[PDB]
RNA sequence: GGCCAGCAUCAGUUUUGGUGGCAGGAUAAAUCCAUAGGAAUGUAGCUUGCCUCGGUAAGUAUUAUAGCCUGUG
RNA sequence: AGAACUGGCGAUGCGGGAUGAACCGAACGUAGAGUUAAGGUGCCGGAAUACACGCUCAUCAGACACCACAAAAGGUGUUAGUUCAUCUAGACAGCCGGACGGUGGCCAUGGAAGUCGGAAUCCGCUAAGGAGUGUGUAACAACUCACCGGCCGAAUGAACUA
RNA sequence: GCAGUCAAGCGUUCAUAGCGACAUUGCUUUUUGAUUCUUCGAUGUCGGCUCUUCCUAUCAUACCGAAGCAGAAUUCGGUAA
RNA sequence: UUUGCUCCACACAAUAUAGAUGGAUACGAAUAAGGCGUCCUUGUGGCGUCGCUGAACCAUAGCAGGCUACGAAUUGCAAUGUCAUUUUGCGUGGGGAUAAAUCAUUUGUAUACGACUUAGA
């Protein structure tokens, strides 16, 4: 409803996400997609790294910057199957992946504003509890990503930049609560308590 | 068939505390102390008394079950080795060419260095692990006791031994030398 | 599918040389009363020389489940034509009622042995009446003295697409 | 020793006795109580105060609620109205947030445009108050 | 006075809902009421090592200081 | 390659099988509303990330007949099942104890008490202990266990089916 | 052309270390054949030279396993092109 | 030759929209586990409590929103009924800064031509 939405994407299944933003997309929602490299997949880890090297096998022959172009990054593989759902060959693809901005992390202008989560696509509620996922992470890592160890080291200091915002915010609400707690006692709130609020 | 419940049990003899929180074990003892993380299994515990805990697992159907009394043995080995301790005597044997051990400082951590295996000249050496303690017999000047609390430190540090000090290329059905385990026990009994 | 048991009754026809040819009567799960006179002569067919040409249908009633809101231990004797060669079953199904019996049979053997109703002849149900002759563990197990467990791992089903807090699997 | 901090889950449990809230069904919203267990998956049921059936049914159709009360294995419907209205179900249950919050969603979407708006106009009173004392 | 839109009253085709009356079936089965027996995933009661009001132990006990099943009406 | 009956393509577009002369559905005046066929409803893609009982996790999974392939034989990977059975007069798994004597039962005699080895077969003790299942000293010993018991207090092996 | 399954036997004893008959299941299109759909108003037709790429059913090289492997030397097999 | 150029301040005009007309409202991590409040022997602590949907939370009255500390009809029974935000120009007036590249010539660490590399008041 809002006019561009901000989708935390760990603990998500990949082509479970993808056929949500490939279609609120589609139909004019503006999506960011944050935090891909804490992604996760189902599958084991040789099992999804051999479903992309069977992937790096397959360049065009006659001169390989024709072909196929394996990317690397999580913000990417995210971007290649929803490009795949998508036909991005018209002008309406197009228009729709100019609609969407995907990164690995949280940059500062989504950094303070609010993130979501999509539950049809979470591996806690989908997946069964037993089987094995995979971290996109380590699989972009082993297929020739650079770039992980930068992005904790960029994470962190987000984090812990923002538990003391949490921390402050908690401990001005804590004393809200108290201050409109002490004046609900009130006909103007005994009224409204018979209006459902 | 999916079962409705499988349940182990874990006694605990005195000075054992055993803290659980989202599946990391701790325990501690007169040996010392010890952790253990199971976030890859899907199981419960449970305090009936400060003597025993209570493992459990719900539907599971064969596979989580087998992990279960797999976990019942891994905290009871745990905490044999924080309460008793575990002792690994390996041996050497050869027919011509002896085998000389010695424990040297790299620049990092400890190592063990054997030389003259079948009169090799690569000296050959092994980190040790940090939660091993390590000494040779006295009553006899041709062993080795690997010792400390988690088994699955000292046993693997004991076959990264004999793994390397093996013979590639010839009959191994004659050339029967090396270094192998022979007894396993504890520090305390 | 939504089975009904049904009671049918058929008789030879009756000729001069024996104007009371004896009935026969059979107890049969079907969804309809249409497919109940066809199981009817199917198995008839394959035991006493009659036909549907040569016979007619006396009845066909319902029977409605007598105590279907009282849990009962059914056993099933069957038969199942596999892709080489047929084979006879016993299986034990916990239910309220002989039907519902069937619904959760035909499926666990079209899964189990990948069998559909055409390759499925039920011979027996009968409840076992004291709980000391089931045979099986998958029964057995609900038969424990004050039977208690949980669901760890709950799942709310969302509406709306978009949430904004991870949700919880507590209950 | 020291107290072993031992913990994993207090779970509400399917169990004989169990009471339980109807989320999808013709008897939606409507409590009632477990008897017995035909398997993993499926229950029957009997709410005879506030007129559910005597039910079989799965445990995606239902919700599990909290709060329990004692009665025999296979009891029947009157034997459940005698325990039910011993122990004052409903009355341990209005009591609780889940209903609070249940009939309160159930009052603000039975509300006329005239309520919407005398709403309006006493939070914009509350408000002044909690502004004022927040200073 | 002509074109374009809106509403109503109607007509044809069709879609989607709320509600009532009736008939049948084992003149539904059931639940519910009554009643005769039976047993345990054995309730009280009584034996029973100590003890939380017999909590445990396991014997007895067939509604009793819970209940259930079956049959008939 | 060649015949029989029918239906089709040819001469035929249309919705479906991604695509396809023949398959499924169905046969065409121009248009509008409604309903369906065959096929399908995660997204591309219009339509349920619907409900329900289960099976499967594959280091070449598998997924719309025609159709674009796959076998014999195997697997305690798992699920369900069939037929035997042992057995609370305590089997089977697991440790603890004994396994002795008549007697080296005769010969191969360079040596075999059981045993590098060939003919040959029974008593005493008992809970039970092979005139011997293995290790092997020129031979003797000493070990192993099938034969029995203590804990054990559960049930269990064997074959087969799909 | 290649491979597999039973395994009667060879194998000083020892089916299967290795091989393995009588039978039997398949794979391949680098053979030869059968067929005749395309091409007869033309697809330039043997081999070699040159040059690149691919396949694995690996000759060698790397790490491994198994032998009737003492060593040495050999064979069988595996991941691998 | 402040004809020129560059801003910001407002006055109009002009061109375009992959499409807002209340608010894109911020902890992290686990899910066979957590949030919040308190006490504290500050611990993987004790107690209580919430979830079981954001159906929330916040804002929300006034000439399409006014005068003073009253006016609002007669768009005549509906005909977006005009506000969004980039890019361009015109002039008005208050400032601010005063250049390089290419051709031609040339060198050869370069070169098929273009190109590259160098030098030149």
């Amino acid at each position: 409803s809002q006019p561009v939405v901000v989708i935390d994407a760990k603990d998500h299944l990949l082509g479970r996400l993808a056929s949500t933003i490939a279609k609120q997309v589609l139909n004019g929602q503006k999506i960011v997609v944050v935090r891909a490299e804490a992604l996760n997949i189902s599958g084991e880890f040789f099992r999804n790294k051999l479903k992309y090297h069977d992937f790096l096998r397959k360049a065009t022959a006659f001169n390989k910057t024709r072909g196929p172009f394996h990317f690397r990054a999580p913000s990417r593989i995210l971007y290649k199957a929803i490009r795949g759902m998508v036909s991005h060959k018209t002008a309406r693809g197009k228009a729709a992946l100019e609609r969407l901005k995907i990164f690995e992390g949280i940059p500062p202008p989504y950094d303070k504003k609010k993130r979501v989560v999509v539950p049809q696509a979470l591996r806690v509620l989908r997946l069964k509890p037993g089987r094995k996922y995979t971290t996109l992470g380590k699989l972009s890592t082993s297929v020739g990503w650079k770039y992980e160890d930068v992005v904790a080291k960029l994470e962190d200091k987000r984090k812990v930049r923002s538990a003391e915002y949490y921390a402050k915010k908690r401990a001005f609400t804590k004393k809200v609560s108290s201050a409109s707690a002490a004046a609900s006692e009130s006909d103007v709130a005994k009224q409204l308590a018979s209006f459902g609020y | 068939m999916k079962y409705i419940q499988t349940e182990q049990q874990i006694e605990v003899p005195e000075g054992v505390t055993v803290s659980i929180k989202s599946r990391i074990v701790k325990v501690v003892g007169p040996r010392g102390t010890l952790t253990k993380n199971l976030k890859h299994i899907d199981v419960t515990f449970t305090k009936v008394n400060n003597q025993l805990i209570k493992v459990a697992v719900h539907n599971g159907g064969r596979k989580h079950v087998a992990a279960l009394r797999t976990v019942k043995s891994l905290v009871d080995n745990m905490i044999t080795g924080v309460t008793k301790g575990y002792k690994y005597k390996m041996r050497y044997v050869y027919a011509h060419f002896p085998i000389n051990v010695n424990i040297v400082e790299k620049d990092g951590a400890k190592f063990i260095e054997v030389r003259n295996f079948l009169g090799d000249k690569k000296i050959r050496n092994v980190p040790v692990r940090d939660g091993v303690t390590i000494e040779f017999s006295t009553n006899v000047k041709d062993e080795i006791v690997l010792s400390g609390n988690s088994v699955e430190d000292v046993s693997q540090n004991a076959a990264d031994l004999q793994q390397i000090c093996r013979v590639r290329n010839k009959d191994i059905r004659k050339f029967l030398d090396g270094i192998y385990v022979s007894h396993k026990g504890f520090i305390t009994e | 599918a939504h089975f009904k048991e049904y009671q049918v009754i058929g008789r030879r026809l009756p000729t001069e040389s024996v104007p009371e040819p004896k009935l026969f009567r059979m107890r049969i799960f079907a969804s309809n009363e249409v497919i109940a006179k066809s199981r009817y002569w199917y198995f008839l067919q394959k035991l006493h020389k009659v036909k549907k040409a040569s016979g007619e249908i006396v009845s066909i009633n319902q029977i409605n489940e007598a105590h279907p809101t009282k849990v009962k231990n059914f056993g099933v004797w069957v038969r199942y034509d596999s892709r080489s060669g047929t084979h006879n079953m016993y299986k034990e199904i916990r239910d309220v009622s002989r039907v519902a019996a069937v619904e959760t049979l035909y499926q666990d053997m079209a899964a189990r042995h990948r069998a559909r109703f055409r390759s499925i002849h039920i011979l027996k149900v009968a409840e076992i009446e004291k709980t000391a002759d089931v045979k099986r563990q998958y029964v057995k197990q609900f038969l424990t003295k004050d039977l208690k467990f949980p669901l760890p791992h709950r799942v709310q089903k969302s509406t709306k697409t978009f949430s904004y807090k991870r949700p919880s699997t507590f209950y | 020793s020291t107290d072993s901090i031992v913990k994993a889950s207090n779970w509400r449990l399917v169990e004989v006795g169990r009471v339980v809230l109807i989320k999808k069904g013709q008897s939606a919203g409507k409590l009632a109580a477990i008897v017995e267990i035909i398997d993993q998956k499926k229950v029957l049921i009997d709410g005879p105060k506030a007129g559910v059936p005597r039910q079989a049914i799965n445990l995606g159709q239902v919700v599990l609620t909290p709060l329990t009360f004692a009665l025999p294995r296979g009891a029947r419907t009157a034997t459940v109205s005698k325990k039910w209205a011993a122990a004052a179900v409903c009355e341990k249950w209005a009591a609780s947030s889940w209903a609070k919050k249940i009939a309160q969603r159930e009052r603000r979407a039975a509300l006329t445009d005239f309520e919407r708006f005398q709403v309006m106009v006493l939070r914009k009173q509350k408000r002044y108050t909690v502004k004022k004392a927040l200073a």
